């Protein structure tokens, strides 16, 4: 409460986090939302990050207070999205739906009968009524 | 099914009742296609007919999708012997056709190198059929299914009096009463991945059901799916 | 698998010039002749972590691996768990990574031998410099910890492309896999049990790496030159008096002691005055334990008295050649105010970076009363924290544990702290920063929730320093702090002995003669506590003259190591003492004198010249009695006492 | 919990290492002699109490049960200010035996080096803590050691056995009740160059008797043995 | 893990071929013929050093059927070093086979360090680890005349090594590429 008039028509964006310094509690009574708040705060305190992008690779990026998040797609991976995804049946059966196998050292991935792979070549696309292993619940 | 607790209508579907002479489920049964239903090898010393009840819930009445189906011919392994506690496997081909309805769908085989490399190197497997409700108790009146760990070779080694062969594995718990019992003759046990039921097993013998220090002796399917599958193309 | 648990652990091996004995030699030692050859600061390529797949910032060692030396990034981690530690070499050599007892394949395998096999299972086995090759390797049964064992199963790393002449050079690291519900998923410590990872043998430099000999032929023999003549029979790198070694009494501890191969350089680490106990199937009592070369050990610790005690192996070759330090045991129980309010503190040590106008250190350290009661600034600053920090000196590096912190508000303007760190050191400059159990490169306590609201922050590891800055990382509002610490001194006995709590019960005492009254009662002996009130009669002498005294008959003799007093309620008066004197006995009937051991006079123990302040008086010669005769000397007004004393117990 | 009054004085001795002196009589052996060892003495040093012909060079067993409290006087009649410092005790600092850069007070500094010819009653009261505990024999071994110089006062004795055993199990003598004897085994390594006086003694000691002389001893069939094994030398053997 | 030898002159019969070794069995079903026949009972690691030059043979074998002349050549470039030798179970190092198993086996083992090693040596496995009671040791160090008889859990496929840590040059080429295959043969004859 810079001036004491803050609070009492409203938290005011400007009366209160431009032409004053918006305390955090009078920062909600402007947007009485944490997350906007925050958001607002971010570059309100110490600017943004994002701007910079290192994220290689297509990599999303977040600002946040101070910081900034390369959120890597699949395939890439790293601080700033820079390394690619390493594809191996030991992990999550190299994430194919029922069956995998490492050709070339790589994952390529294969279904049971009744199933066919789908085309993202990891999940299996069930072609039957009563397939392998999936329970006729049909109550 | 040493304690454990019913299949809900359609978790079992592979899961069949092989009716004796006297319509009772001798063995445990299990569907493999339109036209096969597996056991092990042991279940051949006892019947004098039999047939194949598929889709039965209650061994106390009819219950819904209880189509009767017989056995065309049996696939008995060649080396099939019981002293070698092994290829306790008999691929039951049917004169009638296996309708795949509610409670009917089988289990087929996964990639040899993958079942080796996921199925054996699982946590726990689930083992289903009308068995003993306790080590000793009655046989399951409703299709009862349970699930169990599995064992370390040395483990079962020292807990077996026997020879635990290249395939043979044991399952089960130290001390704890729960496991496959009198009613799982071939019961089929398996094993959940995505949903994906796999059969990993059934056992053959063992001291009890679910003794002290005691574990069902399954069958390494893994070991014979080049073997289940040239008895799915045999008879 | 699906076990996810996944661990960014960025390695990056780095040809360091690490200092393995730089640290006793910074203790006395002889002044003559040379030190210990070269500075023992070989560049040499260790294992030091970075927090980044970019590899650019080093994750930074931290306060709980002060003592694990040279010891690099411990890969601890619970019960199935593949960790993604990724390893940019960043020596000169073209190395490896090579782990034992691990879910590692010929693709994930530091040994470069003949596997047989494509490059693809051959990467692992020779990883040039300046390549991030990141490795994962799964945690089994196999590889775990015991259900009645340790909580977690101690291995090793290294790269393998030349082993012996790896992990000399300092290519080793700590490898811990425990079992699931340990470890926090913010940080990788256990909260619950404590574990130490040591590795007392020598440490070849003949194999090391950057072992193109570099200082030799100077050698008179081939036991001469302590490169390869001594080579480092060493705690972590440290041979003598290696410092962090210090633990709370009767606190369980977990032991990781680890040999590793070398030539049966076994150690029966002698530990004075400890048991150790067997973590297994068993559950043994061990006295010492033979370190096994080849094989990894681990027990569990519960010290047993505080101070000063030797760490070291019996084997007396090997304790003359290293393995050695005067381990300090902290008193179990430390939250006490080493003053601030009490006014043990003397003021010239508190004091603060800058000042706002009637805002001073003074008024901060005061935890209640007056208007103006904090120290002050305009605002928080901006670049950094940055805080004009508040120094608080102490002429010793006593042992600091506990915190309470409060804000004020007055004339409806209410300001407090919002968060705050500490930097303590024992000179003034190096001035290091607080840290224990965070992620965070130090401690940020969230200050306290309002303004005069008293809220107390802890401290994990005990700090000690001579000189303590505290610059808040954010204050709310205007900077306002009333402050007070808690502790313990350091490596001493400072407990509670009594005469303040219920320890010392009325009968324990006696005094010359009590004052009584028929309206107001007695004022008798025996309530004399530290905080007393009400209805105060903590002891106000009948006759009021100097020929009266406290007789403190203990129930057996103990050794009282410090004495406070303040007095007791101001009675519209200032009433206390001015000086006292202290005459102790095993029996009572001796009045054996206390003094600074100069004669039978004596020494003036001054009194409290307020009758709120509490006045600290020390024990050089440490009292050892039961019968203890106090002698109010010396008393401006009526003989009042607020007691309290410090010290233990001698058994 | 008995309260142990051992009266224990060192003492050297031209030890000769044979098992007796034989029909030829006298003593010469092995340049070690004049060997300082501490030897159990009657209550108030009255004299020396005697030692075992097996237990030539090894020292007075002190056995000990849990809670016992153990006055230790030990008249250092060796001529040398000397100490004892146990192992595995959770001691106290007054009795601590040991000196060190621990920055304590002269009072617990004096056991740390005993002037000779002088008594001092090592006291230090047992706990259940130091004791067999559960899956541990009925006894437990230890070892105090003069921590006046751990590497020569060894090769020049003052060795004693140490053990500690539960309650009950433990005899007035020190026996086990649940066994019919109990025998302590030692093996050295003296080597007269880190002596008192100085020699190359690369001869090998099993307990007091040099490379195989012992007398030998003689055990009943069907003895419940309650063994007693000790290695110790200067260096790794 | 018990061996036996031999007592008319233990040092040069030792360093001559007097050697065995039995096994002090708790085991249940072995009627003789197998501890628990269901685990590989491969079991033998003798890294044992026999000097010929101090062989109760010494005189024959050395002198009559050696490059040499009659001499005992204790004194010696390296002969005192060329006749003594840390064979593996009567094999050198440098010349044994390379070991080989199918997958799913379990390899009970019972080992022997009884050479005079002198300095306690520790093999390991590489990506294989060992069986201690519960605890499992990937590295385990030996120590003289003592026999030790564990299991293996051989969890790898391909070649792996027995190899060891102290890796000393004094027995340094110790490491035996045991196979490790998914079990080639199909069996169940079609
Ligand atoms: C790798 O980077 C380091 C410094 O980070 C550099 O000194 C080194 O020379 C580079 N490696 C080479 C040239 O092999
Ligand atoms: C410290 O470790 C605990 C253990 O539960 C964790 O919850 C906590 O977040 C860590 N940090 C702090 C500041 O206590
Ligand atoms: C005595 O030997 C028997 C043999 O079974 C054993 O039970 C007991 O533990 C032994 N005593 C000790 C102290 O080891």
């Amino acid at each position: 409460a810079n001036s004491f008039l803050e609070e009492m028509k409203k938290g005011h964006l400007e009366r209160e986090c431009m032409e004053e310094t918006c305390s955090y509690e009078e920062a909600r009574e402007v947007f009485e939302d944490s997350d906007k708040t925050n958001e607002f705060w971010n570059k309100y305190k110490d600017g943004d990050q994002c701007e910079t992008s290192p994220c290689q690779n297509q990599g999303k990026c977040k600002d946040g207070l101070g910081e900034y998040t390369c959120t890597c797609l699949e395939g890439f991976e790293g601080k700033n999205c820079e390394l690619f995804t390493r594809k191996l049946c030991s992990l999550d059966n190299g994430d194919c739906d029922q069956f995998c196998h490492e050709e070339q050292n790589s994952v390529v991935c294969s279904c049971a009968r009744g199933y066919t792979l789908a085309d993202n070549g990891k999940a299996c696309i069930p072609t039957g009524p009563y397939p392998c292993g999936k329970q006729t619940l049909e109550r | 099914i040493v304690g454990g607790q019913e299949c809900k209508d359609g978790e079992c579907p592979w899961q069949a009742l092989l009716i004796n002479e006297e319509n009772e489920g001798f063995c445990g049964g299990t569907i493999l296609s339109e036209f096969y239903i597996l056991t092990a090898a042991h279940c051949l010393y006892q019947a004098k007919r039999f047939k194949v009840r598929v889709g039965d819930r209650n061994t106390e009445q009819e219950e819904g999708g209880e189509a009767v189906h017989e056995v065309e011919v049996v696939i008995k392994h060649n080396r099939f012997t019981k002293e070698t506690y092994d290829f306790d496997i008999a691929v039951l081909r049917l004169k009638t056709p296996i309708t795949f309805r509610m409670n009917v769908a089988p289990a087929c085989l996964p990639e040899r190198d993958w079942a080796e490399s996921t199925l054996m190197t699982q946590k726990t497997g689930i083992v289903s059929g009308f068995g003993r409700t306790h080590e000793k108790g009655r046989q399951s009146t409703r299709l009862k299914m349970l699930e169990v760990p599995y064992v370390d070779r040395n483990s079962c080694k020292l807990s077996s009096s026997f020879i635990i062969t290249q395939n043979m594995f044991c399952a089960g718990y130290d001390t704890k009463q729960e496991d496959a019992c009198q009613g799982d003759a071939g019961g089929p046990h398996v094993t959940r991945f995505k949903d994906t039921y796999f059969v990993t097993g059934i056992v053959s013998w063992g001291e009890g059901c679910a003794r002290k220090g005691k574990y069902g002796i399954y069958t390494k399917v893994t070991a014979f799916l080049k073997w289940i599958d040239r008895s799915m193309k045999t008879r | 698998s699906n076990n996810g648990n996944r661990r960014n652990y960025y390695i990056a091996a780095e040809e360091i010039s690490w200092d393995y004995s730089e640290f006793v030699q910074r203790e006395t030692d002889i002044e003559d002749s040379d030190d210990i050859p070269e500075d023992t600061t070989y560049k040499k390529v260790v294992f030091r972590k970075y927090l980044d797949s970019t590899f650019t910032k080093r994750d930074p060692r931290g306060e709980y691996e002060e003592h694990l030396g040279i010891l690099g990034p411990i890969i601890r981690a619970e019960v199935d768990d593949v960790i993604q530690v990724r390893f940019k070499n960043l020596a000169s050599r073209p190395y490896s990574l090579h782990a034992h007892g691990l879910s590692y394949e010929k693709s994930s395998e530091g040994k470069t031998y003949e596997d047989d096999s494509p490059e693809w299972f051959k990467e692992d086995n020779a990883v040039q410099p300046n390549s991030s090759y990141t490795y994962v390797w799964h945690a089994t049964e196999r590889s775990g910890p015991e259900s009645p064992g340790s909580a977690c199963r101690a291995w090793a790393y290294y790269s393998a492309v030349n082993p012996e002449k790896d992990i000399h050079s300092g290519l080793i690291g700590p490898l811990l896999i425990c079992q699931k519900g340990i470890l926090h998923k913010d940080s990788n410590m256990p909260m619950d049990m404590r574990e130490f990872v040591l590795l007392f043998m020598t440490f070849d430099e003949k194999k090391s790496w950057y072992y193109e000999k570099k200082s030799r032929s100077s050698w008179r023999l081939t036991s001469s030159e302590m490169k390869k003549s001594h080579e480092f029979h060493a705690i972590n790198g440290m041979i003598y008096s290696l410092p962090g070694l210090k633990m709370y009494e009767q606190e369980w501890v977990r032991l990781h002691l680890l040999n590793i191969g070398g030539s049966q350089d076994i150690h029966v680490v002698h530990f004075h005055g400890q048991t150790l106990l067997e973590n297994g199937n068993k559950q043994h009592q061990l006295g010492v334990w033979p370190l096994l070369p080849g094989s990894f050990k681990t027990l569990e610790m519960k010290a047993s008295k505080p101070g000063w005690w030797l760490l070291n192996t019996e084997v007396g070759e090997n304790q003359r050649a290293g393995m050695q330090t005067p381990f300090l045991i902290m008193d179990r129980d430390c939250r006490m105010p080493m003053g601030l309010s009490t006014g043990i503190i003397s003021d010239s040590q508190i004091k603060a970076s800058e000042f706002l106008g009637y805002w001073e250190p003074r008024l901060a350290r005061l935890n209640n009363g007056g208007s103006y009661n904090a120290w002050s600034v305009e605002k928080l600053a901006a670049e950094f924290a940055s805080k004009p920090w508040i120094q608080v000196d102490m002429q010793k590096e006593v042992i600091i544990t506990g915190i309470q912190t409060q804000g004020a508000k007055h004339y409806l303007k209410s300001c407090y702290t919002t968060e705050f760190y500490v930097a303590y050191s024992s000179n003034q400059i190096n001035w290091q920063i607080f840290k224990g159990n965070s992620t965070r490169n130090v401690m940020y306590f969230n200050g306290n929730s309002d303004a005069s609201t008293i809220k107390e922050n802890q401290f994990d590891p005990p700090i000690v320093a001579r000189y303590i800055r505290i610059s808040p990382t954010r204050a709310y509002n205007r900077p306002t702090l009333r402050l007070e610490l808690q502790g313990c001194e350091v490596n001493g006995c400072s407990t509670p002995l009594g005469m303040e709590n219920g320890k010392i019960e009325n009968k324990q005492i006696t005094a010359s003669s009590f004052k009584k009254s028929w309206w107001g009662d007695y004022w008798e002996p025996f309530r004399a506590r530290l905080n007393a009130q009400g209805r105060v009669n903590a002891w106000q002498a009948k006759a009021n003259n100097n020929k009266q005294w406290l007789e403190i008959d203990l129930l057996k003799i103990k050794k009282i190591t410090a004495i406070i007093t303040q007095g007791c309620k101001s009675l519209s008066s200032e009433m206390y003492v001015k000086s006292y004197t202290i005459h102790y006995s095993e029996q009572g009937v001796e009045w054996k004198p206390y003094r600074l051991k100069s004669s039978m006079v004596d020494k003036i123990f001054e009194g409290n010249t307020n009758t709120k302040g509490h006045v600290k008086n020390f024990f050089n010669p440490p009292i050892i009695s039961r019968f203890i005769r106090v002698i109010p000397k010396t008393w401006n007004q009526s003989i009042a006492l607020r007691l309290e004393l410090f010290g233990c117990d001698i058994y | 919990a008995q309260l142990r009054q051992f009266y224990v004085a060192a003492q050297g001795i031209s030890w000769s290492y044979r098992p007796e002196p034989t029909n030829s009589s006298l003593n010469l052996s092995v340049t070690s002699f004049k060997k300082i060892v501490y030897r159990e003495y009657e209550p108030y040093f009255k004299k020396e109490k005697p030692q075992s012909t097996i237990s030539g060079l090894l020292g007075p067993t002190l056995y000990a049960e849990v809670g016992d409290i153990i006055k230790v006087h030990f008249k250092n009649k060796a001529d040398k200010p000397l100490s004892i410092h146990p192992q595995g005790i959770r001691y106290s600092k007054l009795s601590e035996g040991a000196s060190y850069l621990d920055h304590t007070f002269p009072a617990e500094k004096m056991d740390d080096a005993v002037a000779p010819g002088r008594e001092y009653t090592y006291e230090w009261s047992i706990s259940e803590d130091s004791g067999p505990t559960h899956d541990d024999p009925p006894c437990l071994t230890h070892i105090y050691y003069s921590h006046e110089n751990l590497i020569e006062d060894f090769n020049s004795g003052l060795i004693g056995p140490l053990l500690i055993c539960k309650k009950g199990t433990l005899t007035e003598g020190g026996t086990q009740k649940t066994f019919d004897k109990q025998i302590v085994l030692l093996f050295a390594v003296f080597d007269e160059s880190k002596s008192w006086s100085q020699s190359s003694s690369l001869m090998y000691t099993v307990n007091g008797y040099v490379n195989g002389t012992m007398p030998d001893i003689t055990v009943c069939a069907h003895d419940h043995i309650s063994w007693h094994l000790l290695g110790m030398s200067s260096g790794p053997e | 893990t018990r061996p036996y030898y031999s007592d008319v002159d233990i040092m040069r019969d030792i360093a001559s071929g007097l050697i065995g070794l039995l096994l002090i069995c708790k085991s249940r079903s072995l009627d003789r013929r197998g501890i628990q026949r269901a685990a590989d009972i491969e079991q033998q690691a003798v890294f044992a050093v026999f000097d010929e030059n101090k062989s109760w043979y010494l005189e024959d074998n050395i002198n009559k059927f050696c490059e040499n002349p009659d001499e005992v050549k204790r004194d010696d470039p390296k002969f005192y070093e060329s006749n003594i030798m840390s064979t593996i179970n009567g094999y050198v190092p440098e010349s044994i086979t390379t070991l080989g198993f199918c997958f799913d086996d379990t390899v009970q083992w019972h080992f022997c360090s009884v050479g005079t090693q002198n300095e306690i040596l520790t093999i390991h496995f590489t990506g294989h680890s060992f069986i201690y009671g519960k605890r499992h040791e990937d590295t385990l160090t030996l120590f003289p005349m003592r026999g030790e008889s564990v299991t293996v859990t051989m969890d790898n496929v391909g070649t792996w090594m027995l190899t060891s840590m102290n890796s000393s040059p004094r027995s340094k080429k110790l490491r035996l590429k045991f196979r490790d295959v998914k079990c080639i043969p199909d069996d169940d004859e079609d």
